[PDB]
């Protein structure tokens, strides 16, 4: 009873992992079964099914930082395949609501708001010109701090700014925006 | 993922090992047996044993490996448990200054460090909370009244029998040495 051969991780975010894979052809197939598990001690947190011709599936509600085995099982009448698992870790939680406010033709200052009750060790704002992104800058600021003021800056200039939570090695996915400065 | 669950149990119920030594505690164990609201024992396709190793850091947190035979190769985790509020009690996930919100937490019940120990460990996904014990052993077997305890201490979480496992010893993955 054939396995899936490309079961693949998708949209990892801090709560939810996406697969992909490509649907086998058979008239003896008739669907995927989807097993979700917490790794290590393997405790299981849940089973779903799909049909024959679905190649995709989001697993949500998972909690962030934490260890997951899925696995697809193809199912026929009266049988199955040997797991296809995989083991993945979901995402830091990254900040949200990317505010920009005191615009001056050198400086402007970068709000967001933390990922709640989650300890991370630092934050990590990148900055460049739009134009020149080559030019990058970092700021490694404090998990208590939720604001950092940029300066010396070329005025009438396109930046992007991002910011991203980091716990230990691991950063979120980048928050990110544009402003410009005056003149 | 609707269906209905065996409530976790308050922490007034799942009591640490006193006195609890962290240097004790360290390197290989065999899990022997294994209990949970949502383990349900299946005799067409059983679960197998595997080992966890639990080595100290200088932290005083554990990098916490895990061997298991599956797939026709040897799986290898690795995780970090992270010390909580008492000697004996680990969180992992990122949510730890804020107790009873946590995502995944351990909790070491008893042993006596050179035979076997009993270990708690809970955790949440789509608002359902998921418990899970296991009887470590650092060999293989153990004692019938080794066991026998297990189950009755199961049974004290509210988990009747057919929730309660003991895994079926292998010879493959899990016999590895290592220095430390």
């Amino acid at each position: 009873v054939p396995q899936l051969t490309d079961l693949s991780f998708v949209d990892i975010t801090d709560s939810s992992i996406g697969l992909r894979w490509t649907p086998l052809n058979s008239s003896t197939i008739i669907g995927y079964r989807i097993t979700v598990v917490a790794a290590g001690e393997g405790i299981p947190i849940f089973e779903d099914f799909v049909d024959s011709s679905v190649g995709y599936y989001t697993v949500t509600g998972l909690e962030p930082g934490i260890d997951y085995d899925i696995s697809v099982i193809t199912l026929i009448n009266g049988g199955e395949s040997a797991p296809t698992t995989l083991t993945q870790q979901t995402a830091v939680p990254p900040p949200t609501d990317l505010r920009f406010t005191n615009i001056g033709p050198d400086t402007m200052r970068v709000t967001w708001a933390p990922p709640p009750s989650i300890d991370l060790t630092n934050f990590l704002v990148r900055y460049s010109p739009v134009k020149n992104e080559e030019d990058v800058a970092e700021l490694s600021i404090s998990p208590s701090d939720n604001a950092v003021v940029l300066t010396n800056l070329l005025p009438g200039t396109e930046y992007v700014v991002s910011v991203s939570s980091v716990y230990e090695q691991h950063e979120s996915t980048p928050l990110r925006g544009r402003q410009k400065t005056g003149s | 993922s609707t269906s209905d669950l065996i409530p976790a149990p308050p922490l007034s119920k799942v009591p640490l090992q006193q006195n609890f030594q962290d240097n004790q505690f360290h390197g290989k164990w065999y899990v022997v047996g294994e209990a949970g609201n949502s383990l349900l024992r299946e005799d067409k396709d059983p679960r197998k044993m595997y080992a966890t190793i639990y080595e100290l850091k200088e932290d005083k947190s554990y990098n916490v490996t895990s061997v298991r035979f599956r797939s026709k190769k040897c799986h290898y985790l690795i995780r970090t448990f992270v010390p909580g509020s008492q000697p004996g009690e680990f969180t992992l996930g990122l949510i730890k200054s804020k107790p009873g919100h946590t995502s995944f937490l351990v909790r070491v019940v008893s042993t006596n460090y050179n035979q076997h120990a009993m270990v708690f460990f809970k955790t949440v996904a789509q608002n359902r909370e998921y418990f899970f014990i296991t009887l470590y052993g650092r060999t293989k077997e153990l004692t019938s009244e080794l066991k026998e305890n297990f189950i009755r201490f199961s049974k004290s979480l509210g988990l009747p029998e057919n929730h309660i496992v003991f895994p079926v010893p292998i010879d493959q993955c899990i016999d590895g040495s290592a220095w430390s």
